């Protein structure tokens, strides 16, 4: 499996696009609510401020976190290799098989 | 000196008893009197 | 005698570890530790060589290099047997002090080597140098010793130094070396390559007349240099720095 | 390189903000404004071309929002792909094992 650092990096990226999807959804609801606000019912007027504020705060911190990720790219620089040992490990397992062949009491 | 070359040398040398040429030797001593005991040494090889 | 085609550079020790990894990513080979000891000898000034044809300049006096390998048991102090003998030990070799001192080298006293200034002209992309080499296998007699031999020829000791580094073997006979150089005197040992590693990539050609081979060698060297663009800058050194004749004194280090 | 991506995301964000403010003002004063004072500047001269300019605004804001969001998503995936790809990283017992194996084969052959 990959080293953990890459794991939380990909988790943060996934959070980033989920936040973008949430921003698009909230844009959909604010566009929806503005229609009836133009229609002329004032009951949903208080919800408009909350929706706008949450939309803007969702737009800002997502870009901020993505900026942090791109910054991490800046200092992460400088921080078949398996083949060099690959034959060796193959060697090992083959002899292990011979051991299983060599002992008739373990072939069950 | 370097670890890698010694490691490979060790691993390759581990297989000498299999890769090396087979040999055999048979010594035959014949019981003779007069303290005159001839010896017959036969060594068999597959070069 | 070979035509050696070479390119040079240097790096700071901070990136050292990183550099090593990148090399293994390219060559596909692991580094191998090595060391050496070189002694430079010069013609005796007590003897007047009137044979230098002054009116024609048929030849000029030059300096001889004698090299030998020294076991690591002389370079590892009492604090270092625990670590295995691999490249990481170079990370501890940053001090101007070293276990091998003047007295041991004096007690020691091979490969004999002579060279010439690189080829002139500004249409050369790699440092091309001519080397004449021979090997000394053994000796005997009442004064069998390197010092006595070189005094018999007519040469005397000038200085010496110690190289420690790693080697990378790539395809087409290309050899890449990372070195650290320690000059040694009775006064003490001083690391000239202080806080860094000297990088040298080179190939050897056996016959200077063959030009297809030389063109291939230059192509390989320039391709290698163009691969390492942005990390390390490999450059042709100064033609006047690799001159080792006695009349004029300077030493690329 | 990465700095270019930084700059590109910068105009990406500012374009989102500007087009957001534009569509906000357009839809809020979509109700045309008639003011007798000369200071106000709102002109509706040709009747149906007003609706044409309105659907103009609609199509512009739709295309620009969708394109910017899609570009940002592609940029994020490219970053993740760069993350994944570019980040470069007893003997004696064997002796008696082979001895027993060879003697067993010799006996069984």
């Amino acid at each position: 499996m990959q080293p953990p650092y890459i794991q939380e990096r990909l988790k943060s990226l996934n959070d980033i696009e989920t936040q973008l999807c949430s921003m698009l959804q909230e844009a959909s609801q604010v566009t929806f609510i503005f229609g009836e606000l133009k229609r002329g019912n004032e009951s949903v007027k208080p919800q408009f401020e909350n929706h706008v504020k949450q939309f803007y705060e969702r737009l800002d911190k997502s870009t901020t976190q993505l900026r942090k990720e791109i910054q991490l790219l800046d200092e992460n620089v400088g921080t078949n290799k398996k083949a060099l040992g690959q034959d060796t490990e193959k060697m090992e397992e083959q002899l292990d098989l011979l051991s299983a062949i060599l002992d008739p009491s373990k072939s069950k | 000196d370097d670890e890698n070359i010694t490691k490979l040398n060790k691993e390759i040398r581990a297989f000498d008893k299999l890769l090396n040429i087979p040999r055999r030797e048979l010594k035959i001593n014949l019981p003779l009197t007069e303290h005159k005991s001839p010896n017959l040494s036969l060594m068999l090889e597959s070069p | 005698m070979v035509q050696q085609l070479s390119l040079f550079g240097s790096i700071g020790d901070d990136g050292y570890d990183l550099l090593i990894s990148t090399l293994t990513t390219i060559s596909g080979n692991p580094p191998l530790l090595y060391n050496s000891l070189c002694t430079v000898w010069k013609p005796n000034p007590s003897y007047d060589v009137e044979n230098v044809n002054s009116r024609n300049q048929l030849v000029e006096p030059n300096r001889i290099k004698l090299s030998k390998e020294v076991p690591f048991s002389y370079l590892i102090d009492e604090t270092m047997m625990d670590k295995p003998l691999n490249f990481r030990i170079l990370k501890s070799f940053t001090n101007d002090k070293i276990p091998l001192n003047y007295a041991m080298t004096r007690n020691i006293l091979w490969s004999l080597q002579i060279s010439d200034i690189p080829a002139a002209g500004n249409n050369r992309s790699v440092s091309m140098q001519t080397i004449a080499e021979t090997i000394i296998l053994s000796s005997a007699g009442k004064n069998s010793s390197v010092s006595s031999l070189m005094n018999g020829l007519g040469y005397v000791f000038e200085f010496q130094y110690l190289t420690i580094g790693v080697k990378f073997f790539m395809k087409h006979g290309l050899i890449l070396e990372l070195q650290k150089i320690w000059q040694i005197e009775e006064a003490g040992n001083s690391q000239i390559t202080s806080g860094g590693f000297l990088l040298k990539a080179y190939i050897n050609v056996s016959r200077g007349t063959d030009i297809d081979r030389i063109n291939y060698t230059e192509t390989a060297l320039m391709n290698l240099k163009k691969e390492l663009q942005g990390y390390i800058e490999l450059s042709v050194p100064d033609r006047q720095s690799m001159d080792s004749r006695v009349a004029h004194g300077n030493i690329l280090i | 390189m990465s700095n270019q991506a930084l700059y590109e995301k910068l105009e990406q964000t500012r374009t989102i903000l500007s087009v957001k403010l534009a569509e906000l003002i357009n839809m809020t004063t979509i109700a045309d404004r008639n003011d007798d004072d000369e200071g106000s500047f709102a002109q509706e001269n040709s009747e149906l071309a007003v609706a044409t300019t309105s659907v103009m605004m609609v199509n512009n804001q739709t295309m620009q929002l969708i394109k910017n969001v899609q570009d940002l998503l592609i940029l994020t995936r490219s970053i993740k792909e760069k993350w994944l790809l570019n980040q470069i990283p007893d003997e004696k017992q064997i002796e008696e094992l082979l001895d027993n194996c060879i003697e067993t084969f010799v006996a069984e052959k």
